[PDB]
C-alpha cells in the first residue's frame, strides 16, 4: 500500500551531477511536506532539504547554488538535482515526510 | 488574534501621527516598504488597514514583499508591490504561560499558497492522501491548526511576538486620513514667510476688520490677489499687507 | 465665475417616492408645515449591489450612511461600511452635486407664508457638510410638496455686497440683456450698442464619404508570408 | 544554527533492564522534538512524535518524558532486537537538526 | 557573492553635481548620537552590492 522506492544512485566523479529519483504510493507527495535526508558513514544523520506543499524550496547551508528539488505531476516522483558534488558529500540519501508520520525509502548510495 | 484569524482594523476619518510610533524605543522591528520611516506625518490615504496577529520570533522577517515562509504561504501572504509599514515586538510577558499557552494556533497543512491579504479560518481535517477523511483525523488525514505552546523560558526564536501590519492604500477618492504638520506659534506685524491650508506666500499679518462667512477660509482681492485669510486654529481673520519693497 | 448653476426661469417638476436621474447635479426645494419629507437616498442601483448614501434625520439627530444597504420597493417614515456620522410655513432649499468624489450639500433655512408657487426672489445657499464618498451616484430618491431641479454648468456673475453675501445674481445664457451684463461686468449698463458674442449656424447632419470597395489590400501577403 | 549535543555516546545494558538517555538543548525548544531508532543497515523510525505522543504501531515500551529545556528517552524493558542508534531531532527551526546518535547494546 | 562593491546607503542630503563623499561615520536616524556604534536609528552608511 505505502512505500518509497529510491533509484539514481551511483559513482560520480567531483564537479559532475546526478539526478535522483523517489516515487510513492498510497498518498499525495504534492499535498504533504518532502524532504531529502543523507547519511555520511562513520558519522550521524544529516538534513539537506525540504520542500513545501505550494512550492516553497529551502536548503542546507553547506548547499547553497548546488542542490536543486522538483517534482513531476502526473507520475508523482520526487526528485533532487545536484550539481558540482564535493567529496564530503558521499552519503546514503533517503526521502522522508517531515510531519504526521515518518516515512523512510529504501535509500541509495552516492559515491563521489 | 491567531496568525490564521488575524483581524482587521479599518482607519479613517480622524487624524494619525506617526511620529510617536516610531519615537517610542518599545517596537524591536521597524521597517517601512515603499515609503521612508520618518516624512509620514506629509502623507495622506483614503483608507488604513490594521492587522495583527501573534507570531514567534523566527517569523517575524517571513513577513515581507518577496520572501517566503510558512507564514507567507499558509497564514499571511503580503503582496510584491506592497506600501506601509510593519510593526512587531516582544511579548513574552503577555503571552506566555507556564506550562505553555495554547490559545494561539497556526495553521501548518494547505493545498495551495494564499494570495495577498486572504484571511483563511476554514478548520476542514485536511486530506493528505487519496484516501477521503470524513472529518476522522487518522493517517494522511491531520488538523489544520496546531498549538505553539508558549512557555516564558523559551528562547528569542520560540518567543512570542505581537505583528502589526499597517496597510497604506490609495485612490481617486478624498483622503479620509492625514497626519498633522507641527504649526509654529502666529507671529504679528512682522514680513515673514507664511503658508496656510490652500496657499502660501510672504506678507505682513495685521488684524482685519473683515467680516468673513463662518465656512469661508480665503479672501481675495479685485484683482485676483489674496488679502485676507483665516487661521486654521484660531477664528480670527488676517489680513496680508506685501512687504515693503520699491526701486532705488 | 462658472460652475454648476440652475438656469433662470427653467422648469423643475412639482411633486405632492419616484426615482429621479442625477445627471450633472440636482437643486431641491421644500416647503414644510409638518416635517414630512425626512431624507434622501443617493446612489445607481440602491438595491444591496453596491454602495448608496442615506442621508436620514429621525427627529432628534441627522444620520449619514454610506453603506449597501437593502432598500424596500416604497420606502416610507411613519409617525460593507466605510463613514457613519450622527449629527405652508418654512422653506428649506438644497443642491447636492458630486464632483470628483465630493458630495458638496449647500442648504438654507427661510420662513415663508406662500403655499401656492415657490417664493420669487434671491437667496443664497450655503454650504454646510463635505462627503469625501468617492461614490459614483447616478439615481436618487426621496423619503418622507417639494420641487426638484438640475444643475448645468452656466457662467453666472455674483453680485457681492460689503458683508461677502450673495445679493444678486446674473444667468449669463438667459437672454442678451443678461449677456450684456455679463460682458460688462455690471448689473446696470448704459445705453449703447456692445459686442457680446457670435452667432453660428450649427450643423444638422453628418455626412461620411468613402468609395464603395469591396476588394481588400492583401495585407495577408506581407504579414503572414513564409519567407521574409 | 541551533546548537544540540547528545548524551551519553554509548552505553551497554543487559534484557530488560532500565535505560535512560537525555538530549539537550542549548536553546529552549516548548515540544518540537522527535525520537527515531535506526537499525543497523535498515533507516530510522519515528516512535515519539512531539514529544509527548504515541506514534501508531510503536509499543508503548518506549516514552518521552520532558525536563524543562531537554528532553528524557524511557525505556521500561530493553530486548535484543531494540539495538538502534538513538537520534532526537528539533523540528519548526531550519536547518532542522539530528544530533550525532546514542549507541545502545546488548551485553 | 562579490561584497568589494559598496554604494552609500543613507545620507542627509542629496549631493551638489560632482561630489565625491567617501566618509564613513554612523549615519544618526534620530535624535540620540551614534557614537561610532551602530544599532537601533544607528546605520553603517556604506551597503554591498553582493
Ligand atoms: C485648537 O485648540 C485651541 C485650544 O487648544 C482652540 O482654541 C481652537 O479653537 C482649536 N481649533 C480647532 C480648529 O479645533
Ligand atoms: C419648459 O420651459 C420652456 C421654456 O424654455 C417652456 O416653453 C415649456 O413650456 C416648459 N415645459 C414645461 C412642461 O413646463
Ligand atoms: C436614527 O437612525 C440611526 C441609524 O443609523 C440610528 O443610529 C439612530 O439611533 C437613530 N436616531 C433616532 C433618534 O432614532
Ligand atoms: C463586501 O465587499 C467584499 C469585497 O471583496 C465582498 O466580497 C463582500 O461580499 C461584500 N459584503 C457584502 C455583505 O456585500
Ligand atoms: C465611476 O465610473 C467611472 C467611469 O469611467 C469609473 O472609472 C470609476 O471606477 C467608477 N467609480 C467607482 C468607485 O467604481
Ligand atoms: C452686515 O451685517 C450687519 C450686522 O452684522 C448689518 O447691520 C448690516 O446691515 C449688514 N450689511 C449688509 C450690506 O448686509
Ligand atoms: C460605387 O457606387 C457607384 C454608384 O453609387 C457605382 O457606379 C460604382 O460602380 C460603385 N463602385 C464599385 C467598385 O462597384
Ligand atoms: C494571418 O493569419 C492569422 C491566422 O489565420 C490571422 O488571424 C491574421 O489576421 C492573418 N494576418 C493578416 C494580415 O490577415
Amino acid at each position: 500500500e505505502v512505500q518509497l522506492v529510491e533509484s539514481g544512485g551511483g559513482l560520480v566523479q567531483p564537479g559532475g551531477s546526478l539526478r535522483l529519483s523517489c516515487a510513492a504510493s498510497g498518498f499525495t507527495v504534492s499535498s504533504n511536506y518532502m524532504s531529502w535526508v543523507r547519511q555520511a558513514p562513520g558519522k550521524g544523520l544529516e538534513w539537506v532539504s525540504l520542500i513545501y506543499s505550494g512550492g516553497s524550496t529551502y536548503y542546507a547551508d553547506s548547499v547553497k547554488g548546488r542542490f536543486t528539488i522538483s517534482r513531476h505531476n502526473s507520475k508523482n516522483t520526487l526528485y533532487l538535482q545536484m550539481n558540482s558534488l564535493r567529496a564530503e558529500d558521499t552519503a546514503v540519501y533517503y526521502c522522508a515526510r517531515i510531519y504526521g508520520d515518518y516515512a523512510w525509502g529504501q535509500g541509495t548510495l552516492v559515491t563521489v | 488574534a491567531s496568525v490564521y484569524a488575524w483581524n482587521r482594523k479599518r482607519i479613517s476619518n480622524c487624524v494619525a501621527d506617526y511620529s510617536v510610533l516610531y519615537n517610542s524605543a518599545s517596537f524591536s522591528t521597524f521597517k517601512c516598504y515603499g515609503v521612508s520611516p520618518t516624512k509620514l506625518n506629509d502623507l495622506c490615504f483614503t483608507n488604513v488597514y490594521a492587522d495583527s496577529f501573534v507570531i514567534r520570533g523566527d517569523e517575524v522577517r517571513q513577513i515581507a514583499p518577496g520572501q517566503t515562509g510558512k507564514i507567507a504561504d499558509y497564514n499571511y501572504k503580503l503582496p510584491d508591490d506592497f506600501t506601509g509599514c510593519v510593526i512587531a515586538w516582544n511579548s513574552n510577558n503577555l503571552d506566555s504561560k507556564v506550562g505553555g499557552n495554547y490559545n494561539y494556533l497556526y495553521r501548518l497543512f494547505r493545498k495551495s499558497n494564499l494570495k495577498p491579504f486572504e484571511r483563511d479560518i476554514s478548520t476542514e481535517i485536511y486530506q493528505a492522501g487519496s484516501t477521503p477523511c470524513n472529518g476522522v483525523e487518522g493517517f494522511n488525514c491531520y488538523f489544520p491548526l496546531q498549538s505553539y505552546g508558549f512557555q516564558p523560558t523559551n528562547g528569542v526564536g520560540y518567543q512570542p511576538y505581537r505583528v502589526v501590519v499597517l496597510s497604506f492604500e490609495l485612490l481617486h477618492a478624498p483622503a479620509t486620513v492625514c497626519g498633522p504638520k507641527k504649526s509654529t506659534n502666529l507671529v504679528k506685524n512682522k514680513c515673514v514667510n507664511f503658508n496656510f491650508n490652500g496657499l502660501t506666500g510672504t506678507g505682513v499679518l495685521t488684524e482685519s476688520n473683515k467680516k468673513f462667512l463662518p465656512f469661508q477660509q480665503f479672501g481675495r482681492d479685485i484683482a485676483d490677489t489674496t488679502d485676507a485669510v483665516r487661521d486654521p486654529q484660531t477664528l480670527e481673520i488676517l489680513d496680508i499687507t506685501p512687504c515693503s519693497f520699491g526701486g532705488v | 465665475t462658472q460652475d454648476l448653476f440652475l438656469p433662470f426661469f427653467s422648469n423643475v417638476t412639482w411633486f405632492h417616492n419616484p426615482v429621479l436621474p442625477f445627471n450633472d447635479g440636482v437643486y431641491f426645494a421644500s416647503t414644510e408645515k409638518s416635517n414630512i419629507i425626512r431624507g434622501w437616498i443617493f446612489g445607481t442601483t440602491l438595491d444591496s449591489k453596491t454602495q448608496s448614501l442615506l442621508i436620514v434625520n429621525n427627529a432628534t439627530n441627522v444620520v449619514i450612511k454610506v453603506c449597501e444597504f437593502q432598500f424596500c420597493n416604497d420606502p416610507f417614515l411613519g409617525v460593507n461600511c466605510t463613514f457613519e456620522y450622527v449629527s405652508f410655513k418654512n422653506l428649506r432649499e438644497f443642491v447636492f452635486k458630486n464632483i470628483d468624489g465630493y458630495f458638496k450639500i449647500y442648504s438654507k433655512h427661510t420662513p415663508i407664508n406662500l403655499v401656492r408657487d415657490l417664493p420669487q426672489g434671491f437667496s443664497a445657499l450655503e454650504p454646510l457638510v463635505d462627503l469625501p464618498i468617492g461614490i459614483n451616484i447616478t439615481r436618487f430618491q426621496t423619503l418622507l410638496a417639494y420641487y426638484v431641479g438640475y444643475l448645468q454648468p452656466r457662467t453666472f456673475l455674483l453680485k457681492y455686497n460689503e458683508n461677502g453675501t450673495i445679493t444678486d445674481a446674473v444667468d449669463c445664457a438667459l437672454d442678451p440683456l443678461s449677456e450684456t451684463k455679463c460682458t460688462l461686468k455690471s448689473f446696470t449698463v448704459e445705453k449703447g450698442i456692445y459686442q457680446t458674442s457670435n452667432f453660428r449656424v450649427q450643423p444638422t447632419e453628418s455626412i461620411v464619404r468613402f468609395p464603395n470597395i469591396t476588394n481588400l489590400c492583401p495585407f495577408g501577403e506581407v504579414f503572414n508570408a513564409t519567407r521574409f | 544554527d541551533i546548537q544540540m549535543t547528545q548524551s551519553p555516546s554509548s552505553l551497554s545494558a543487559s534484557v530488560g533492564d532500565r535505560v535512560t538517555i537525555t538530549c539537550q538543548a542549548s536553546q529552549d525548544i516548548s515540544n518540537y522534538l522527535n525520537w527515531y531508532q535506526q537499525k543497523p543497515g535498515k533507516a530510522p523510525k519515528l516512535l515519539i512524535y512531539d514529544a509527548s505522543n504515541l506514534e501508531t504501531g510503536v509499543p508503548s515500551r518506549f516514552s518521552g518524558s520532558r525536563s524543562g529545556t531537554d528532553f528524557t528517552f524511557t525505556i521500561s524493558s530493553l530486548q535484543p532486537e531494540d539495538i538502534a542508534t538513538y537520534y532526537c531531532h528539533q523540528y519548526d527551526n531550519l536547518p532542522l537538526t539530528f544530533g550525532g546518535g546514542t549507541k545502545v547494546e546488548i551485553k
